[PDB]
């Protein structure tokens, strides 16, 4: 199912109507802002482990060896615990378009599933939502189409200093 | 109907070649000319020296 | 908001279709130092150092196409914006940059550390350093400045002077016939010799802004580059 | 396999147009094909007929767009503003006055600002209408 | 010799003295254009592009068409 | 003020306006016609190139809480300082 | 300028000659060297590793002239006003008596 | 022999040079068309009177409120407005009928 | 770069090349509109708009 | 070569059974991979297994280094044919073209279907398994040669120009080598003579600097996608394994002397995949076993005593001169008795033209003087 297609519309109208976003939909997005965050931080992690696996040998050696910068001593320990915990097991160490691919595809494909996979989520929040944008989105879900001008249509809440519109 | 010419010089600009000097190579074949006979005769005899001995 | 317009070069590129639909031999050039980077001899470059020679070959046509003809009266400078010019100069500027930043090789940048180990680090060194990453940005500014402001204020000038030596040709010529010829006569010659330099001045400060512009470029380039020895 | 990315794939004979396009290049060839015709850059020959000749065009043309095309959008504004604010008022006018206000503006554009004021400037004391005419 | 900023290429002599002072002068072979050519008026003799058109004639004919154009509109005046 | 007037072009031929809003929705439209086919999944490189981003903008919008005032974007009259609205 | 030769692992002094803003962050004050700043470029000089100094001053002119700069001049917030308009937290709820449409099923 | 500028055909030469020769240069140029269109791309109608005419904005005929006002009766009468609807007017259809006997 | 061409020695000879006789014919233009720009605008009939107080471009742009 | 339509029914009937071939052949293909990189990685020299860094002097970007990334595993009979390693060459170009075509796919989704069509159009990017007989696979090797044809010609030019711009040989003989080595390939090339400039370039450039631009029209010589090219590193690596898997091949035969036990059709085979024997060309065994020789000797007695092969660019550059024709020339020499300019006559001689014509015509020593004793008569009067 391809989500951000129906979301897109949504999404523009919202910015768009963005003066009747109740507080819950700004925690939805900014929850959604979280974890677009943690995918992005996970999916690093993913690709500079694959790229210290997949690294030479004396590539690792000139890294993880001497000299050190700090010369603290907890540095030199950590480097040496790092370097023969990668060169003591065989490693495949590929280059060139092999190396690209092996980094990046894992990386690529997680990143994307997991945004997938919270767009849906996001989607499924907003419908759970009790509020305008909560309607607005099982209307388009519903009918397919966007219904602007719905909150005044259906008299969506006020501050009581501007009610007067709603006064017929 | 001198093509050599033309494609070293198409070739050298689709390379990105622009300059149209090369005083490297001329230097190396400015002075190139046919011998003198008598110029011949005396290469001639160097090789015979070099191939008798 | 949608403006539909044109270029003022329709005439020239006729023209230049006419008079170049057969070859023709180029030997004068207004920026001839982008094609001659390295003058000693066995010192080479494994970086594509003369990939500026066909932007700059074609920049120069443009802007001597425009510039050079605005001196004909009524001939407009259709790209006269400052933010155009901002927008050119940071196209090529800002691409050349990227190439070599591109390039990953930190150590290229070990020269803007400026100074020697003796001086400061903190206090001297790394002021300096800022006030050059400045100063490189602060660089591609002033060329598009440059090149906006001496176009202005050299056609502001024009205007100024044509419309004097118009009102005073139209409307004081009768001091010919009258006794006071010889004023009038002093001031019209005064007034063809500042005509006549101001052209002057107008084309060779033309053609020199354009060797400015694409000197900084070639500048930018250049320090950048290493050469490697022939052995 | 449907469009040709050589050059060499000809969608024409090679005699098509062949007269006209000779008498074209002629044109082009005579005074260009020239040792003294050094170009610098590609924009400024060395044939001095050139000059002469693309000087005197290129001024007459962006002369005439001008003065049909660009003053004429200012004449048109004065006049409508000094005459009723209205195309109508001013079409009710002769021929002749709009030639005389027309070149009246010539004149405001020849002076600039190298001559008298009271050409706009409406000295105490006068009659003639102030701005407020047509309030 | 110089006519506004556009000068007459000279050509450069090719000839030394001596060679030059064998050199036998015949202008009996020379084309009617160019006798008793001078370097400073080279086309004194050079015919006309139209017979009895002269350069005057070309200025005037500018002259008429400026005032044309600047009177045209005082004898047909059109409205706007 | 009459000198500065002679750095404007001189062969405008047309203008056209459009609002943002209306010609930003046929650009969704168009771009949900040529994703929505069966045979370009979600997870290929072109869908993503296509939606990520712009989910990512519009998040940022909607996340936005800014204590000052942006005055619209569009309004009739931005020349005043003194009048946001 | 010229070519640059990284330097040999001989040829690199000891991390305890380096000095920091006050004096050398030696024994019993090597922990020190992780926040002094000063302490770490005159590493980085000796170490001849003076990109680590350039190499993230350059860049980040860079990301302000590029692409921060015109975020923070077009989307950037502002100072606030002395007089604030705060949210009541009064609108988007729907009224009373609304049906909503049931969610999808 | 082949070359690509006498070969190839324009549109595929122009490919080349802006892929293989010069594509960091495209890469910027896009980048600064996007910004120019997404951030200088509008006028609003007071800048048009002010700065967008020749010789002036012609206020005895405003074409701007005509070509407002075509757009609007445009967008009405193809997307079935009613432009009585009280959202529009702030009071009922009956209160607008008052108002109208009253005026 | 003005490195060669026809140059008439004198203003006779113009008329010998076409480019320079039209050269002369836009000179005799360009010199000859200012005499008829002195008559058109110093005529002794030429008269001031009465209306020329009520707009004037300074107040516009100002 | 261009599309055809002839071609595209040919690729689209063969379309599942060159897949099917394509298969089997990786199957094969991946136990013969297996084989060497086992070998590899138990008897590789320490540098070569472990990839050693080499850094470029003005960068310092990581690329192959010939002498230390590059190995010759001269006991490499025992385990694996000559057989498998030109299976696994061939393998590796097929595997190289279907997966950039998979990547396109992949990255497109259905939008790649008439690229698809365009693709199968032509021959000169599909594998060799679309061909199941005689007829198919010439014209396949056919289109590959015009490709190289077409691409090598540029890095040649692109190499020669580089060195003679910046930079020029020390000795005579370095000269004639330097002049020698990128004569056509009407002529034939002593490899004797040509050699030192492996030593001379090795002195400019070696294969760890190696440009991009450079890189690019080398691997469009040898029919390698370029597209997306990437960085340096990743076509660099594939060319430095097919030539690795070259070389390996190359001291085995030379060992065994299985050349010249090898048929003719192997043999034409063995030559053209180093690049070397044009189909074209319509070579018989005497000349392939020219060529062969010539390149052998050229690798020269260091690749038999060490495995040490000579510059890889000027290697490539000497084997790519086969495919560099010489320039074509077609028409009667009757045609150089026309004119060129006669639609000019009808304009005839301006003022300018005639005094030209008049000055330095026959007539111009008499013009001369002329002119020169009348502007010394002026000047003395003058004075
Ligand atoms: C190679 C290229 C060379 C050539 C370069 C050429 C160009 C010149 C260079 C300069 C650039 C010029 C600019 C050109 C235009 C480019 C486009 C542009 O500018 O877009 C900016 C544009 C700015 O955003 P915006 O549109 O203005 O909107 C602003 C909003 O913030 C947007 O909101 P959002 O929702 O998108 O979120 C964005 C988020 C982005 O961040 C995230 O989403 C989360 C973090 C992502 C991490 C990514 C992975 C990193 C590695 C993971 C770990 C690996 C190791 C694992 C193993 C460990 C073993 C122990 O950032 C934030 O909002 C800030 C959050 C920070 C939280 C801090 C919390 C406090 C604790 C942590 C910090 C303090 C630690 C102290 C420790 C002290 C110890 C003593 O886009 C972004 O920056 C965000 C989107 C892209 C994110 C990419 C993330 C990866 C970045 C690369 C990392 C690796 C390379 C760098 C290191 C290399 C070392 C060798
Ligand atoms: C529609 C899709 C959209 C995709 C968008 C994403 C981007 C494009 C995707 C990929 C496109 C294909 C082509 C990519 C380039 C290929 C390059 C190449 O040929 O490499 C060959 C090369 C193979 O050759 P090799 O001989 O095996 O090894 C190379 C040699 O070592 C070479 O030896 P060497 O001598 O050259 O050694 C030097 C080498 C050494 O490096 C390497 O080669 C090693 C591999 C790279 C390591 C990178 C990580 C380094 C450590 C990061 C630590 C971060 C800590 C942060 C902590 C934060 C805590 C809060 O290079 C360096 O030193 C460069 C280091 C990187 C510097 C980064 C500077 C960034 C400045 C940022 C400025 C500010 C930004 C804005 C503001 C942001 C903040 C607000 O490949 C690699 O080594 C790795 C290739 C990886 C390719 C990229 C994979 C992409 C994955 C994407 C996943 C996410 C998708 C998101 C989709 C979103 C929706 C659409
Ligand atoms: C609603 C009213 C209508 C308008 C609708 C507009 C819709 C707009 C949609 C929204 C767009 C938003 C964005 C707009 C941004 C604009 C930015 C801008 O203006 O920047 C300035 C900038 C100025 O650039 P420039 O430096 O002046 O150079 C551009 C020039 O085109 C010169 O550059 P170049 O010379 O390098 O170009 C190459 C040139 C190379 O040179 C040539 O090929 C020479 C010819 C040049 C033609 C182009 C110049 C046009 C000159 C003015 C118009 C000519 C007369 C037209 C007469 C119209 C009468 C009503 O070749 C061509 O131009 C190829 C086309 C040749 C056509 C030949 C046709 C032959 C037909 C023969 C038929 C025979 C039938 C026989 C039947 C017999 C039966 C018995 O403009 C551009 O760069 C192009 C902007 C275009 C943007 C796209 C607009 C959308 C497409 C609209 C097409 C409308 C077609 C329907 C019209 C129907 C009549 C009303
Ligand atoms: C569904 C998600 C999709 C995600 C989006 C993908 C978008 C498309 C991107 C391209 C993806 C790959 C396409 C298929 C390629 C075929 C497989 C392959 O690698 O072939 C080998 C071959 C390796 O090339 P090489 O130069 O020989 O490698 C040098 C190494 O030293 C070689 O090392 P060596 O010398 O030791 O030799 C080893 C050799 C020895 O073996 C042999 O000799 C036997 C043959 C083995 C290979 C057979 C290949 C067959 C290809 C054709 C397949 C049939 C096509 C049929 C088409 C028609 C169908 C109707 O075996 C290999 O070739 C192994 C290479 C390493 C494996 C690479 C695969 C990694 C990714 C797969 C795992 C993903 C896990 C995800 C986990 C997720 C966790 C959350 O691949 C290539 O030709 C390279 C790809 C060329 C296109 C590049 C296009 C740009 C890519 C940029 C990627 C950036 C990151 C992703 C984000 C993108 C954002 C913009
Ligand atoms: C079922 C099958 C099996 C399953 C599938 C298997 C997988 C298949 C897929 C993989 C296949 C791979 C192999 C493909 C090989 C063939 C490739 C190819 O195309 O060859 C050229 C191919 C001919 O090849 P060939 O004859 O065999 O010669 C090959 C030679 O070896 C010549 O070789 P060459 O090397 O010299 O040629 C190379 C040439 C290839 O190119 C070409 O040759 C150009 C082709 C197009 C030419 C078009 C000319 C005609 C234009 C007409 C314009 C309209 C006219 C008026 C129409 C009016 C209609 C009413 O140049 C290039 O390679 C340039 C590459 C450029 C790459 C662009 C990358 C952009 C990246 C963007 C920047 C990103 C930066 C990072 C940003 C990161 C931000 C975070 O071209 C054609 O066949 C021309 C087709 C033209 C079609 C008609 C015109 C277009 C129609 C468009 C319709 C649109 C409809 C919708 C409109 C909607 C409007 C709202
Ligand atoms: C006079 C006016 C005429 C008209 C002019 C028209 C207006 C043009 C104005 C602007 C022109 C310049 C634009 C330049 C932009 C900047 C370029 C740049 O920075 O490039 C850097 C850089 C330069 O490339 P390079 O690899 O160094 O060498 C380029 C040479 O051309 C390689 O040359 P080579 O000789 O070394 O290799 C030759 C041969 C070598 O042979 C091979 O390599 C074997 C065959 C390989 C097949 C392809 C393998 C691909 C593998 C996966 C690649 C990664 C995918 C990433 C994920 C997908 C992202 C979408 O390769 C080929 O033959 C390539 C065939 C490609 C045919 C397609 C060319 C485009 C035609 C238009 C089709 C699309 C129209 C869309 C718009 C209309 C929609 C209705 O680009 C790359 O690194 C390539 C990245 C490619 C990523 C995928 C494409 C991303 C762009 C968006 C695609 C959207 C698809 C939409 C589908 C339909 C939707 C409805
Ligand atoms: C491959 C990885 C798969 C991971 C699958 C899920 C793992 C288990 C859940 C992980 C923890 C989730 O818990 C997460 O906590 C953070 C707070 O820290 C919440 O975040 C909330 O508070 C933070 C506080 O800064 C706000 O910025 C954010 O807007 C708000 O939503 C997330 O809404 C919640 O989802």
């Amino acid at each position: 199912t391809k989500y951000e297609l129906k979301m897109q519309y949504f999404d523009e109208w919202m910015i768009r109507w963005r003066k009747f976003q109740t507080e819950s939909d700004w925690e939805i997005e900014k929850g959604r802002q979280w974890w677009r965050r943690f995918n992005m931080a996970v999916s690093g992690a993913l690709f500079c482990g694959l790229v210290l696996y997949t690294s030479g040998t004396a590539t690792l050696k000139r890294q993880y060896g001497l000299p050190h910068f700090f010369d603290i001593g907890v540095d030199g320990q950590a480097k040496e615990t790092m370097l023969k915990t990668l060169t003591s097991r065989w490693r495949y160490t590929p280059q060139g378009y092999g190396r690209v691919l092996i980094t990046g595809v894992p990386t690529y494909i997680l990143f994307v599933t997991l945004e997938h996979y919270r767009e849906r989520r996001r989607m499924q929040q907003y419908l759970q939502q009790n509020t305008v944008f909560g309607e607005q989105m099982r209307r388009l879900l519903s009918t397919g189409k966007i219904e602007e001008y719905l909150p005044v249509n259906i008299k969506a809440t006020l501050p009581a200093s501007q009610q007067a519109i709603y006064n017929y | 109907w001198c093509p050599e010419v033309r494609d070293r010089a198409e070739l050298e600009v689709d390379i990105t070649g622009w300059q149209w000097w090369s005083p490297l190579e001329e230097r190396r074949l400015l002075p190139v000319r046919l011998r003198s006979v008598n110029e011949v005769r005396e290469i001639m005899s160097k090789t015979q020296a070099k191939k008798s001995a | 908001m949608f403006l539909f317009f044109f270029c003022d070069l329709f005439w020239l590129r006729l023209l230049l279709c006419m008079y170049y639909c057969v070859w023709s031999r180029l030997c004068f050039i207004v920026y001839f130092n982008c094609l001659m980077l390295i003058f000693d001899f066995l010192l080479f470059c494994l970086f594509d150092l003369y990939l500026f020679v066909g932007l700059c070959l074609f920049l120069l046509l443009w802007f001597m196409l425009f510039n050079l003809y605005s001196l004909i009266l009524y001939y407009c400078i259709t790209y006269l914006n400052l933010y155009l010019l901002f927008c050119i100069v940071f196209l090529l500027y800002i691409a050349f940059l990227f190439l070599f930043c591109f390039l990953c090789d930190f150590f290229l940048f070990n020269n803007l550390l400026v100074g020697d180990s003796f001086m400061d680090v903190f206090f001297i060194r790394f002021l300096l350093c800022f006030l050059e990453c400045f100063s490189l940005l602060c660089r591609c500014l002033s060329t598009f400045l440059r090149l906006f402001c001496n176009l202005l204020s050299s056609h502001f000038l024009l205007l100024m002077f044509f419309d004097f030596f118009y009102f005073i040709f139209v409307f004081f010529f009768y001091g010919v016939f009258c006794y006071w010829f010889i004023l009038f006569i002093f001031v019209f010659c005064f007034c063809l010799l500042f005509y006549v330099f101001l052209y002057l001045l107008d084309l060779f400060a033309a053609i020199l802004q354009l060797f400015i512009f694409c000197n900084m470029i070639l500048q930018l380039i250049m320090d950048f580059l290493l050469f490697l020895l022939f052995v | 396999v449907l469009f040709s990315t050589y050059r060499s794939s000809r969608l024409v004979s090679k005699e098509f147009l062949h007269g006209p396009v000779m008498r074209f290049r002629a044109l082009g060839e005579y005074y260009f094909q020239r040792a003294w015709n050094g170009t610098l850059n590609w924009a400024l020959p060395g044939e001095y007929r050139l000059y002469a000749v693309m000087i005197p065009f290129i001024y007459f043309y962006h002369r005439w767009h001008n003065d049909h095309t660009l003053d004429r959008d200012h004449v048109e504004k004065a006049m409508i503003m000094r005459w009723g604010g209205t195309l109508e008022d001013v079409r009710k006018l002769s021929a002749k006055d709009q030639l005389r206000v027309r070149c009246f503006t010539d004149i405001e554009k020849l002076y600039s600002a190298y001559g008298p004021k009271d050409t706009y400037l409406q000295p105490p004391g006068d009659t003639l209408p102030g701005k407020d005419f047509y309030r | 010799y110089n006519m506004l900023v556009f000068r007459d290429p000279k050509r450069r002599p090719q000839l030394s003295e001596e060679e030059r002072a064998k050199v036998v002068v015949n202008q009996a072979e020379w084309p009617e254009e160019f006798k008793d050519f001078d370097p400073d008026d080279p086309y004194k003799n050079s015919p006309e592009i139209i017979k009895g058109m002269s350069s005057w004639n070309l200025f005037l004919w500018g002259v008429e068409c400026a005032f044309i154009y600047q009177f045209y509109e005082l004898v047909f005046p059109k409205s706007i | 003020s009459n000198p500065a007037d002679h750095f404007r072009p001189n062969l405008k031929a047309l203008t056209l306006y459009a609002e943002r809003q209306h010609y930003v929705d046929r650009w969704l439209h168009v771009k949900e016609r040529w994703l929505a086919p069966w045979y370009l999944p979600w997870w290929s490189p072109l869908f993503q190139l296509g939606t990520w981003y712009s989910q990512r903008s519009r998040n940022l919008f909607l996340v936005e809480n800014h204590l000052s005032y942006r005055p619209y974007k569009f309004r009739r009259n931005d020349e005043d300082r003194n009048n946001p609205y | 300028g010229e070519l640059f030769v990284r330097p040999k692992l001989e040829e690199i002094p000891p991390a305890d000659q380096c000095r920091g803003f006050f004096g050398p962050l030696n024994d019993s004050l090597k922990f020190l060297r992780l926040l002094d700043i000063k302490w770490m470029m005159n590493r980085a000089v000796a170490m001849r590793r003076e990109y680590l100094i350039a190499t993230p001053t350059l860049f980040t002119f860079i990301w302000m002239f590029t692409w921060k700069g015109a975020v923070i001049y077009f989307w950037g917030d502002r100072a606030p006003p002395r007089r604030m308009d705060w949210n009541t937290e009064e609108t988007g709820r729907l009224p009373l008596g609304f049906k909503p449409t049931p969610a999808p099923l | 022999v082949y070359t690509r500028w006498k070969c190839d055909r324009l549109p595929v030469f122009q490919l080349k040079l802006f892929t293989q020769e010069y594509p960091m240069h495209a890469a910027v140029g896009i980048f600064t068309i996007i910004f120019l269109w997404k951030h200088m791309s509008h006028c609003s109608e007071e800048t048009e009177r002010k700065y967008g005419w020749w010789a002036g904005y012609p206020y005895w005929r405003d074409p701007i409120a005509r070509r407002n006002e075509t757009k609007y009766k445009q967008m009405i009468i193809n997307n079935d407005v009613d432009i009585t609807h009280p959202k529009w007017t702030g009071c009922s259809v009956e209160q607008l009928e008052e108002l109208s006997r009253v005026v | 770069m003005l490195l060669g061409g026809f140059v008439p020695r004198r203003f006779s000879q113009f008329n010998r090349d076409p480019c320079w006789m039209f050269f002369i014919f836009s000179v005799g233009f360009w010199l000859g509109e200012y005499p008829a720009m002195m008559i058109k605008y110093n005529a002794r009939d030429l008269v001031y708009d009465p209306h020329r107080y009520v707009w004037s471009h300074h107040d516009d742009h100002h | 070569m261009q599309g055809s339509w002839s071609v595209l029914k040919k690729n689209c009937s063969n379309f599942f059974p060159g897949l099917l071939a394509f298969a089997q052949q990786t199957q094969e293909a991946y136990g013969i991979w297996l084989r060497i990189y086992n070998r590899q990685q138990k008897y590789g020299p320490t540098d070569f297994v472990e990839q050693s860094e080499t850094f470029s002097p003005d960068y310092h970007k990581r690329f192959h280094s010939q002498d230390k990334n590059m190995w010759v595993d001269k006991e490499l009979c025992t385990e694996v044919s000559q057989k498998e390693v030109a299976r696994l060459m061939t393998y590796k170009l097929d595997m190289w073209r279907m997966a950039h075509c998979a990547g396109a796919l992949l990255a497109t989704g259905g939008y790649a279907i008439p690229f698809g069509l365009f693709w199968l159009a032509n021959d000169t990017w599909v594998p060799s398994s679309f061909n199941l007989t005689g007829e198919e696979l010439r014209a396949w090797r056919e289109a590959q040669d015009l490709y190289r044809y077409r691409s090598a010609p540029s890095y040649l030019t692109d190499t020669k120009w580089h060195f003679d711009f910046h930079a020029y040989p020390w000795n005579e003989t370095q000269e004639r080598a330097w002049d020698d080595l990128f004569e056509k390939n009407d002529v034939r090339r002593d490899p004797k003579v040509v050699r030192p400039a492996a030593e001379m370039y090795d002195g400019f450039i070696k294969f760890e600097l190696i440009r991009r631009k450079s890189l690019r029209h080398l691997c469009r010589s040898m029919n390698i996608p370029t597209f997306p090219m990437l960085a340096r590193l990743c076509n660099g690596t594939r060319v430095r394994d097919y030539w690795n898997l070259a070389w390996c091949e190359d001291y085995m035969v030379i060992t065994q002397r299985l050349h010249e036990s090898m048929t003719d059709e192997e043999l034409y085979d063995y030559a053209w995949r180093r690049y070397l024997a044009p189909y074209d060309k319509n070579l018989n065994r005497e000349q392939l076993m020219e060529r062969v020789e010539d390149y052998f000797e050229f690798l020269g007695p260091d690749f038999v005593a060490h495995g040490k092969a000579p510059n890889l660019v000027i290697l490539t550059n000497y084997v790519l001169g086969y495919y560099n024709d010489p320039a074509y020339l077609e028409g009667d020499i009757s045609e150089l008795d026309k004119n060129d300019y006669d639609h000019l006559a009808s304009w005839g001689k301006d003022a300018f033209l005639r005094r030209l014509e008049f000055e330095n015509g026959p007539l111009r020593d008499q013009v001369e003087a002329h002119t020169q004793r009348l502007l010394a008569e002026r000047a003395a009067i003058a004075k």
